[PDB]
């Protein structure tokens, strides 16, 4: 049973999903279970009472939305087997479990307990064949076409970065923080707060990212920014009603550079990417400096190469050349490298089938991923 | 013309061979001078060359030897034998 | 001016200090410098803003905690002449710098630089009498009472296994890695994340130090501590919360004799004592494996001696009587040495007076050490 195998890349905001060989990812919607605060008295309501994809994107206002995933660390697991379940439903694929072999994705460093517990989903509760996990670092070089160099990425969870050299994931050099995009969007709700403006429901959080996504600046010189006052650009709500951000723009992306301000002592991402080619062998430094790939949601705010590139500056040794590369399609780059994977003969040796996982059980599965 | 030799011959061998050609342009002067004059020269390059001949070799013969040879891989991890034996590089 | 001198044991982890001829050091404590993350907005709050010992251990969580010294080779020189000046003021020892004489400790085959800056502070920042650098390995043997032996240590920063034969340290045979306690500690910080328990704050890092402390034991066949499923005994935090431990607490200590586990190359803790006494003479071989003394705090593991004594049986040649002996004050062991060898009449015509030092320099303390 070697069908056409499903690619699932899991992430904390967005998930993608899709088949092996194609140039995009057809489905994606973002990771959340939406369900009704209100009351239905009248007949003809939506039926079901949990919200999975453009259906909860459309109705945001009735439904209690809460994230199963944060930090690239599923906390609610009967949430996200509701949306493994409505991804392979015929609202989004129209295929069934039993025939497809699985990629799945998941960010390095994690619990090995939830991973375990992927597994004993994907292979119980739905009936797959095989299944594959799979660094998120590594697929988005494939995507690129390299094999060496480092992979700086900003998702909604997590921001991590993994040097690799002519196909070696580098594991003692994987760099990591839990400051990310859901971070940078509660830390601009509570500068908004600030502001004037609160936004503390969870429906109404989405507005945040909303706002997050289109009115963002990352500005090269902070000191500067803060001496200086601020022009007070306008933008209008899902109702009607303008609000002006002002400064709250502006000091919110700089959170993953500067994560004293959240209040919890971290790198940062600059910091992260030195970290982790630091971390690496003298002989290797050069060739990961030149390539470093961009990737994830978190990294498309405005003027943030650029500062990437000032602070790898300032940090790295003098008269070394930079280049921080950017794929096109950096929110589905780690997707892309998936589907080349999936179609890979290859592929077939890699995974964890189901009579393996049944015979040995946990074990096999730590063997298999490294 | 300054030549060292050293062998080890336990469990197998090892090998020290050195030397050092200097070409020097004195000046005479006195008795007491030239003779205290030639030694300081022979005193600073035989310490000069003992002190390169120890401390390069304990440094530089550790990274040049590991040049060739490295004591781990680039990965610094012990490569994974099951590894080698189910993956596929290239293009 | 030949008062009662002073004993100051320098560590990375611990440093420990008192007066001569005594049977125990009085003054214990961790070295680093404490500094405060919070905004202190109230009146009447902790005075200072550099919080040195027992007041830093106290208000740990107040406090970003870092060290100045790692592997035995201070980073932050200011940072040790306030921890020296700690030591000197009345909260510790109460006495003056300009009374008494100074024994010094430092690990061997450091960086000479390192060793002028030292004496630089205790001669001209501090107005010492007379001071003296020496070696762990040579105190510790005159703690024991012993002449012959080696000394295997295990502090904080560094492992060294320095052979001694009737009081003759070879300084040639000194072996030495920049692998110790600090890389276990650090390595059982990265073992929780993938746990699922993470620990990133500079406060928050002594826990995992004290769960290293308590919570490890050294197995004596580790492949088969691998095939076998652990137990994942518990643990109560200073908080409250429990924490199931699992594999972490024994694969952490594995670190010491398998130095490729970080991500490193170096010999291992059991390599270099049997390469301490392999590059002495042939003569004196069979007397340096009789006498085995073991140090510091990272040999307190559960079954790290029973490990210890099996890979020299693994490596040392067939048919020799094997003895690994050890203090009971094995923290200890290194300072009460340095009590003794400061009491000893013969410790006046070792040392560096003021007075030799302003004449001649730097030189005069490297020809007294050896």
């Amino acid at each position: 049973i070697a069908n056409q195998p499903v690619v699932i890349d899991n992430g904390s905001g967005v998930i993608k999903a899709g088949f092996a060989g194609d140039q995009i990812p057809k489905y994606c919607f973002p990771n959340y279970v939406g369900r009704p605060k209100h009351v239905r008295v009248m007949a003809g309501a939506l039926e079901g009472d949990i919200f999975i994809g453009p259906k909860a994107e459309e109705h945001r206002g009735l439904l209690s939305i809460r994230y199963p995933m944060e930090h690239g660390i599923v906390k609610d697991w009967n949430d996200m087997e509701r949306i493994w379940q409505y991804v392979y439903s015929k609202e989004q694929l129209q295929t069934f479990s039993e025939e497809h072999p699985v990629l799945l994705t998941e960010a390095p460093l994690n619990p090995r307990k939830n991973r375990e517990r992927a597994a004993e989903v994907f292979f119980e509760t739905f009936n797959v064949p095989a299944l594959f996990i799979s660094m998120q670092a590594v697929l988005s070089l494939y995507a690129t076409g390299r094999t060496t160099g480092v992979v700086l990425d900003s998702g909604d969870g997590v921001t991590h970065a993994v040097p690799i050299y002519e196909g070696f994931a580098m594991p003692h050099s994987i760099m990591r923080i839990d400051i990310a995009g859901r971070d940078v969007s509660r830390f601009l709700r509570l500068y908004l707060r600030k502001e004037g403006y609160d936004f503390h429901s969870s429906s109404e959080f989405e507005i945040v990212k909303a706002i997050k996504e289109r009115a963002c600046y990352l500005s090269i010189n902070p000191q500067k920014d803060e001496t200086l006052e601020t022009e007070k650009a306008q933008y209008y709500l899902p109702d009607g009603s303008t609000i002006e951000i002002g400064p709250s723009r502006f000091r919110a992306p700089e959170l993953l550079f500067r994560p004293d301000l959240i209040g919890e002592e971290s790198e940062g991402i600059h910091e992260v990417l030195v970290f982790a080619i630091q971390k690496s062998d003298m002989d290797l430094r050069r060739t990961l400096f030149s390539n470093i790939v961009l990737s994830g949601g978190s990294t498309l705010f405005k003027g943030f190469g650029d500062r990437l590139l000032s602070e790898v500056k300032k940090l790295a040794p003098k008269d070394v050349k930079i280049r921080i590369s950017a794929p096109q399609e950096r929110l589905y780059s780690t997707w892309i490298g998936g589907s080349i994977l999936a179609s890979l003969d290859t592929f077939k040796k890699m995974w964890v089938s189901k009579k393996e996982y049944e015979e040995d059980g946990a074990r096999s599965i730590h063997r298999k991923t490294f | 013309v300054l030549k060292i030799q050293v062998h080890y011959y336990e469990d197998g061998n090892v090998q020290l061979v050195s030397h050092k050609d200097v070409q020097d342009s004195v000046t005479v002067s006195n008795e007491a001078q030239t003779a205290k004059e030639f030694i300081k020269i022979i005193e600073h390059a035989e310490n000069e060359y003992q002190t390169a001949i120890s401390e390069n070799y304990q440094t530089m013969s550790d990274t040049t030897f590991k040049a060739l040879r490295r004591q781990l891989p680039v990965t610094r991890t012990k490569i994974d034998w099951n590894k080698i034996l189910s993956y596929k590089i290239g293009k």
